[PDB]
């Protein structure tokens, strides 16, 4: 299927013109609404240093690491 | 004519000469084994198996013999230390002579097979051209390998007929050869259980016997026969090299991380034991238990064996040597002679201080003395640098508990500085560097050298596998 | 005794090969002797 | 005496270069 | 013997799958594609997602992502903390226990990228073999490509396995790779190692050969089958100028192939040597001579002093798990010498 | 015997088997 | 070249083994068994690797130097 | 440093001599 | 309509445009 | 004894190599 | 420049000559080194 | 270290003898 025919097709143009902005705004909202911070766990600029911990985190655990990160996080 | 790098390709389609060259290589290997064992015995010093074990003398081939029960020497001396019973026929010199004799016999066999290369055995009965039935040859050889594996598992290691194998306590204090009872539960799969080795060898031998019998009784399929091209012999070489470097990787890993097949009694401690404070934790727990019994601090510390304290020394760490720092470990920092004692540092006020042990990854770590809380209180400043918390200003003092210098105390700034620098490395020891003119730089125990060499060969053999597989798959275009 | 071996061949290498080999050995030597002596 | 060994190696290498330059094997 | 040499026999489903896979399409799927396209794809994703959203605030105590305000150079995918040791960091493993957010926080994404990328490299060189077989050509490309696989395995897999854990492996990122380079310089004295010397010689010689061959071929073209460029003219020119010139085209192109592969293989052997801390770090004779005679001083002594400075001034923050605090009087300085 | 890690390993194993089966079924269906 | 090789008692004893080189079965043979056993061996190797790595913890398994004293 | 001297001497002598013998045979 | 080329291009592109939108919005975030 | 070693080494290297060069040229 | 030299000749020596020469140099060496070292 | 030098000279001489025996030039 040569590229020229698909490029000149009207159906292609309309469907891509309606979908591309949808994905663009989807990403915009996904980052601006803060869902990215929660899903990927990156702290926002105002909770890097919780009041209990004023230094950088440190793990010191291999198996029992989950609640360790819970304590370090938040 | 052929290039310099193809001279050995003549034997590809000449089975007799192939047999001859393989015998000759086996002869070289056995002769190396014998000669290295003889030199090994000629150089070894069994005077002090406590603070001068075999692994500190650059003993590479002897530990493998020691692992499988051979402990007695014809010279009377024994690895355990005593003179023991009569050596018997099976001794280190015995194994060396046996390997040399075997190498010579294989040399004669190789010469015989070289002279007589044309044999009806290799010729196809149907057609005059020479042919080799690779699947069936594999069948016989796998059958033999399975039989040998089952025999080793059920007779030698098990102790039913043989002596068994080496086993030692977790902390490598007392260890020697015994029979091993096979373990069939899940506990037999952990790396640190000899019964795992016994059960493994038995089961692997049985399954190898079954697989060899099958490959003997059944012939390949046409689709497989032409896809894998088992007609040619090159594919066999490629697959063999693949399995070989897999084995090399596995063996190197098992050596480096430590397993029941490499006891620290005769291979040296592993670096991860020093990193995680294995022996340090052991000594601390034992001394704490002794103190709880009511004995005084000096009395409690005096109970610790010299061997256990020696294992907690940075010098005994394979990850500290140098690529070109050749020689035995003793050539690096002398031969250990006695243990001075656990050195405790206390400041003028009374608080106890502890030197920050050098991490295994550094080479010149500055010395710091830490308080129980974890705050730096004293430290030797950089050379000819400004001083604020040096030894003199704080005036720390050192007292030795246990060992040779038990009870003695010192307050001289130079002496305490030197002893703090020493304790940085772990437990302090007295070394007679004059005997071998020790250069003062650490070397790598046999474990590190074995791992290095075998991993390098593993990579090279991966490349060899790729090359020979490439030639095999592309035979037609390569030929012309 | 067996008949003469059919697949007998001889090895050859021209002057370029000799120069390459000698240069390789000498370069490796000058590179590694510094560490061998230590 | 290591110095003499080093100079020997360097001079030998230079000799190999010289021979490769001036004494080339004519093609075929 | 029982049947013919696999001409037709029966059209089993395997034959149909093979025919579909090896179709002459825009993209050659092939069998190796089943192993290459998925894994490699994930690897790329595993990096880009890793560079974009997740953070390294817990493994290394650093901010390495666009979300936290990092340039393209600074952003990176950080290795798991040293506590994780040599765990493979399976998302379903005990460390993460199926919690994706905590799996990302612990740094398992680095392990994801590394493992899937290694398998992608395997699939890629299998693809090279497959296409070479399909076109009836010698697979010298696979032999050439074996070198980068060797370097990747020796740097990203063998080295951390030889060290305490994954923590000391390179972290995917430009600034991270620069940190790794300076880290080897400071601790292992990697520049002094003979194997690195041989590898750098190979690499620079490869670049030299590329440039010279391009210039020579482009400057001996015939006026306008037969070879476009005059080989005799080029041979005469480079024999007059340099002294030695190539006489056989096949040998020349094979030499171009041979140089870089050997260089990188030797460098990989050197990195394997470092993985066990077998480092060509010191000359005993020079060190003792400098010790006995304070006046004596060479460039090597200055390099050793610089390495000491690097270690002392970087270990404070490069290895947080050690909890290292250095009093200001302890850090090396030039004037204190 | 029923430790959670074994459960997770078996889950991963069945997931990989599912992936392989899906790929094989897709290849067979698309081919013919 | 047509003359066969030297005749030996061991040689004639061992002729039956190296006698039908090239003989092959029709069809796919037992390749399904190869699928099954390759997969089983892969599972076994994965079990061992996760046992040694400690990524798979078992109640009986201790996976440490302290287990030498045990049994 | 005797080990270094002997190792270096062997590495110079045995392989270069090896090559020279082959080349002499070729011509 | 569902060719492998289509699948490849879409699988590459869709995350690409999604991430470009995410990044451009991400740049305007007040620090 | 450095002088003896260097003299011996020179006497083994220069003349034997000299002969080898000529022989290589002849063939 | 002068015309090509008419009396230009090339030196040759066969394998026997090489063996004689090498054996002479090595024999002289083994004989005299014992005194050179002293 | 003179012993190694003497041994090298001796074994070198024996090598020359061996080559003169087995690797003779066929005359003319
Ligand atoms: C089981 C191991 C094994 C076996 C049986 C073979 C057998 C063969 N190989 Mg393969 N090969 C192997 C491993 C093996 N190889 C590995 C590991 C590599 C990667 C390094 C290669 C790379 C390789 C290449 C690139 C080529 C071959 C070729 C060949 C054929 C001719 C041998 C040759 O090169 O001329 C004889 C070679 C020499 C006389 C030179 C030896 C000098 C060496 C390099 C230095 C001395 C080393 C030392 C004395 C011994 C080290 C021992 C160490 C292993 C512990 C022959 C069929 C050639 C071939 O088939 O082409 C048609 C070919 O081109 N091999
Ligand atoms: C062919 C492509 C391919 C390959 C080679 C890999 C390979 C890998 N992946 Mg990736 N992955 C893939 C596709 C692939 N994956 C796809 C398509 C996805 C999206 C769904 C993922 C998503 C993914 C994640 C999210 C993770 C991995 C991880 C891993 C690693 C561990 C896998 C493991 O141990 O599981 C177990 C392995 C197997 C099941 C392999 C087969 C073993 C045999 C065949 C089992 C035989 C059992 C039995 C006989 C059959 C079942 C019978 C039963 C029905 C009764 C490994 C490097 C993990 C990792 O290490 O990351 C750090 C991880 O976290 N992958
Ligand atoms: C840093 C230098 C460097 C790079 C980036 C590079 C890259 C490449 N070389 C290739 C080929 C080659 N390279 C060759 C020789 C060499 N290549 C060299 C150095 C390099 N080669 C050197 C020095 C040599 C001499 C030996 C050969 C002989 C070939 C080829 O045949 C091949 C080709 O055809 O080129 C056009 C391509 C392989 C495609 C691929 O990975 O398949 C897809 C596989 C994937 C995606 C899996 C790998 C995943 C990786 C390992 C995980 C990390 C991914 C992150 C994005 C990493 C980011 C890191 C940050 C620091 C930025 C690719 C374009
Ligand atoms: C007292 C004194 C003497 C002081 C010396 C001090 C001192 C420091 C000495 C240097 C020490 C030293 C030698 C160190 C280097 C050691 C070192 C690291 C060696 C690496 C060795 C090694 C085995 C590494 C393996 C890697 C390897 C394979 C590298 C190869 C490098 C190499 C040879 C590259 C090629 C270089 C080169 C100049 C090629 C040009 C080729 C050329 C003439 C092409 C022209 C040409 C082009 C055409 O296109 C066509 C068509 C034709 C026809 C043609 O002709
Ligand atoms: C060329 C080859 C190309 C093909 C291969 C491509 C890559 C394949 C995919 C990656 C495989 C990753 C394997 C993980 C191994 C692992 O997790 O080890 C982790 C464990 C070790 O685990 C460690 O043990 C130590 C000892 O007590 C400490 O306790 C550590 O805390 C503990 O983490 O080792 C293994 O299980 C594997 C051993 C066998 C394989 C060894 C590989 C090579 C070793 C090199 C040694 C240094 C040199
Ligand atoms: C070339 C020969 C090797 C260098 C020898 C240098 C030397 O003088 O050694 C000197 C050493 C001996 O060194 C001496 O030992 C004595 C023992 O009583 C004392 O300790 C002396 O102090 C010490 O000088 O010789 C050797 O140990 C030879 C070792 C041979 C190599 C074995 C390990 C190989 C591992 C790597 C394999 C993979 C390599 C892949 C490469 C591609
Ligand atoms: C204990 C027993 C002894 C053990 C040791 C045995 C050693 C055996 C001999 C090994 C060496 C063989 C050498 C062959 C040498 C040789 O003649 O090879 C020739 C070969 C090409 O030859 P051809 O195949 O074209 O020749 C066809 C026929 O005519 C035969 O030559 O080149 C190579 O394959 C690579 C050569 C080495 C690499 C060359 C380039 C890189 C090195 C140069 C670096 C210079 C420095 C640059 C940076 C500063
Ligand atoms: C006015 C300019 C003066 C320049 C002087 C410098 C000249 C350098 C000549 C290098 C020749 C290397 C030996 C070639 C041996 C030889 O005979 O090669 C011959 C070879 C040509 O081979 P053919 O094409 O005839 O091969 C045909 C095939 O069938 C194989 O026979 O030359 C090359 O391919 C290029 C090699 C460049 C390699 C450059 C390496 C440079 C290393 C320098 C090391 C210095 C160490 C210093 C220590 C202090
Ligand atoms: C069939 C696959 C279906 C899609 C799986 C999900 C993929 C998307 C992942 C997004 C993150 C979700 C976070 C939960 C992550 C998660 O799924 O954990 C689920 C589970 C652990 O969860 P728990 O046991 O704690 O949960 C208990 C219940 O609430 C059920 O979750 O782990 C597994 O049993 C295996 C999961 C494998 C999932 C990865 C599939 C790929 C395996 C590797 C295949 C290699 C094949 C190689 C062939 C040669
Ligand atoms: C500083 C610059 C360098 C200075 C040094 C230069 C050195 C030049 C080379 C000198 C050596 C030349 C050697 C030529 C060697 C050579 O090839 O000669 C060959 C020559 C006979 O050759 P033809 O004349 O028959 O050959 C004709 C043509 O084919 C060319 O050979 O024999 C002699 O004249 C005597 C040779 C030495 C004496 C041989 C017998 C006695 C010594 C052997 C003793 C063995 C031990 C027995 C007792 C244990
Ligand atoms: C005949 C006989 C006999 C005897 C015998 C003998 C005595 C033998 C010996 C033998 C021997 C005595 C052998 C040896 C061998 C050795 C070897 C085989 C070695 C090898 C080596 C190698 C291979 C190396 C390598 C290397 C090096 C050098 C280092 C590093 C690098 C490399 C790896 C390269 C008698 C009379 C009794 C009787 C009859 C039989
Ligand atoms: C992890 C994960 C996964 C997967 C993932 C993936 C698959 C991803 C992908 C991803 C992707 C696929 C991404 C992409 C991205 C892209 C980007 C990010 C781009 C960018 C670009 C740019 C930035 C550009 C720029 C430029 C240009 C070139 C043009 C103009 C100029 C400039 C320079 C501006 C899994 C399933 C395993 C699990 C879950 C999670």
């Amino acid at each position: 299927r040569p590229f020229s025919d698909i490029l000149t097709s009207i159906r292609y143009w309309v469907i891509h013109s309606i979908t591309v902005p949808a994905l663009f705004i989807a990403g915009w909202l996904f980052v601006s609404t803060g869902l990215a911070y929660d899903v990927f766990g990156t702290p926002r600029p105002n909770e890097y240093f919780t009041e209990d911990r004023q230094e950088a985190p440190l793990i010191t655990d291999r198996f029992n690491a989950l609640e360790q990160v819970k304590k370090l996080s938040g | 004519g052929l290039p310099w790098y193809r001279v050995h390709t003549v034997v590809i389609n000449d089975p007799g000469r192939l047999i001859s060259v393989h015998l000759m290589h086996t002869a070289l290997v056995s002769g190396w084994a014998g000669s290295m064992a003889l030199f090994e015995i000629s150089v070894f010093d069994p005077s002090d198996p406590v603070l001068n074990p075999m692994w500190r003398q650059g003993m590479f081939v002897l530990p493998f013999m020691t692992r499988l029960g051979i402990t007695q020497s014809w010279g009377g001396w024994t690895i355990s230390g005593e003179t023991a019973t009569n050596p018997g026929i099976w001794s280190y010199e015995g194994v060396a002579a046996a390997h040399i004799i075997l190498s010579g016999a294989l040399f004669l066999a190789s010469v015989w097979h070289w002279t007589y290369w044309d044999l009806e055995l290799f010729r196809d009965p149907r057609t005059g051209k020479t042919a080799l039935d690779l699947p069936k040859i594999f069948g016989i050889h796998l059958f033999l390998s399975g039989l040998l594996c089952f025999g080793f598992g059920a007779f030698h290691v098990t102790g039913v007929f043989g002596p068994g194998i080496w086993v030692s306590d977790p902390y490598g204090l007392t260890g020697r050869v015994q029979p091993v009872a096979p373990s069939w539960g899940a506990d037999g799969f952990d790396p640190y259980n000899p019964g795992g080795i016994a059960s493994h060898h038995i089961a692997a031998g049985i399954l190898g016997v079954l697989a060899g019998l099958f490959h003997l009784c059944v012939r390949p399929s046409i689709r497989l026969y032409f896809g894998l091209s088992m007609g040619s012999i090159e594919t066999v070489l490629s697959s063999s090299i693949a399995a070989v470097f897999w084995a090399a990787f596995v063996v190197a890993g098992t050596m480096w991380y430590g397993s029941a097949a490499t006891p620290i009694e005769l291979f040296g401690p592993t670096r991860y034991q020093w990193d995680q404070g294995f022996f340090q934790q052991e000594i601390q727990k034992r001394v704490q238990a002794s103190l709880a019994e009511g004995a005084s601090l000096s009395d409690a510390w005096s109970r610790i064996p010299e061997k256990l304290a020696f294992y907690d020394y940075i010098g005994n760490n394979p990850a500290k040597g140098g690529l070109f720092r050749t020689g035995a470990m003793n050539s690096g920092d002398g031969i250990a002679v006695g243990w001075l004692g656990h050195a405790s540092f206390k400041d003028q006020e009374g608080r106890e201080l502890f030197v920050r042990r050098m991490p295994t990854f550094f080479e010149t770590f500055p010395v710091l003395l830490l308080d129980k809380d974890g705050i730096v209180r004293a430290d030797v400043p950089f050379r000819k640098a400004e001083s604020k918390y040096s030894i003199e200003q704080v005036g720390v003092s050192v007292t030795f508990y246990g060992g040779e210098l038990d009870g003695l105390t010192f307050t001289d700034p130079a002496t305490v500085k030197k002893y703090a620098r020493k304790a940085q490395l772990g437990e302090i020891f007295e070394f007679d560097r004059s005997t071998l003119q020790s250069d003062g730089v650490f070397r790598s125990s046999p474990r590190g050298w074995f791992t290095f060499g075998h991993v390098c060969f593993a990579l090279l053999f991966f490349f060899g596998h790729i090359w020979h597989g490439a030639r095999t798959i592309f035979r037609d275009v390569f030929a012309g | 005794m067996a008949r003469p071996n059919p697949n007998k061949q001889v090895v050859e290498l021209n002057r370029t090969s000799l120069y390459w080999g000698l240069l390789l050995i000498f370069v490796l030597a000058v590179l590694f002797s510094s560490y061998i002596f230590n | 005496m290591e110095a003499l060994v080093y100079t020997f190696l360097l001079v030998g290498t230079l000799g190999i270069i010289f021979f490769s330059i001036f004494f080339r094997d004519p093609p075929r | 013997t029982i049947a013919i040499g696999t001409y037709q026999e029966k059209r089993t489903w395997f034959d149909d799958a093979d025919d579909w896979l090896r179709q002459d399409r825009f993209v050659f799927v092939g069998w190796s594609g089943l192993l290459l396209f998925p894994c490699a794809y994930f690897a790329l994703g595993g990096w880009l997602t890793g560079t974009t959203f997740v953070t390294s605030w817990y493994t290394h105590g650093l901010a390495t992502s666009y979300l936290e305000g990092c340039n393209f150079l600074t952003a990176a995918v950080s290795t798991p903390a040293n506590s994780m040791a040599h765990s493979l960091l399976f998302v379903w493993g005990p460390e993460a226990q199926g919690d994706f957010t905590r799996w990302c926080q612990l740094g398992g994404l680095w392990a994801f990228v590394a493992l899937h990328g290694a398998f992608g490299l395997i699939g890629f060189m299998l693809r090279q073999f497959e296409i070479a077989r399909s076109v009836n050509l010698r697979p010298y490309n696979a032999i050439a490509f074996s070198a980068p696989i060797a370097v990747f395995v020796s740097v990203f897999l063998i080295y951390p396995l030889g060290q305490s854990g994954w923590f000391f492996a390179p972290s995917f990122g430009v600034a991270a790779i620069f940190r790794f380079i300076l880290f080897f310089q400071g601790f292992h004295n990697w520049t002094l190692n003979p194997f690195h010397m041989m590898g750098v010689a190979g690499v620079l010689g490869a670049a030299l050969l590329c440039a010279i061959h391009g210039a020579t071929v482009e400057n001996t073209l015939f006026e306008d089958a037969e070879e476009t460029y005059s080989m005799v003219t080029a041979n005469r020119f480079w024999s007059q100028i340099f002294g030695v010139a190539f006489s056989n085209k096949r040998w020349l192109h094979f030499f171009m192939l041979l140089v870089p592969v050997t260089g990188l293989w030797m460098s990989a052997i050197g990195v394997v040597g470092l993985a066990l801390n077998l480092r060509a770090y010191d000359f005993v004779s020079q060190e003792i001579r400098a010790a006995e005679d304070p006046e004596f001083e060479t460039f090597y002594t200055k390099n050793i002093l610089l390495n000491e400075g690097i270690r002392a001034w970087m270990a404070a923050q490069d290895q947080p798990h050690e909890r290292l605090v250095f009093p200001e009087e302890v850090l090396p300085r030039g004037n204190a010498l | 015997a029923v430790t959670p890690s074994l459960k997770n390993f078996l889950g991963s194993l069945i997931a990989g088997a599912t992936v392989l089966g899906g790929i094989a079924l897709a290849i067979t269906a698309v081919s013919k | 070249f047509q003359e066969p090789g030297l005749v030996t008692p061991l040689g004639t004893l061992l002729r039956p083994l190296n006698s039908e080189a090239g003989k092959v079965l029709p069809g796919w043979g037992t390749t399904v068994l190869m699928a099954v056993f390759i997969l089983l061996f892969a599972a076994f190797l994965l079990i061992i690797l996760e046992i040694y790595n400690s990524s798979l913890i078992l109640d009986d398994v201790s996976m440490s130097w302290e287990t030498l004293a045990k049994v | 440093n005797i080990y270094g001297l002997t190792a270096t001497a062997l590495f110079i002598i045995i392989p270069t001599s090896f090559l020279l013998i082959l080349y002499v045979k070729t011509a | 309509i569902f060719t492998v080329r289509w699948l490849a291009i879409h699988g590459i592109a869709v995350p690409t445009i999604f991430f470009l939108g995410a990044i451009t919005a991400m740049q305007f975030i007040q620090r």
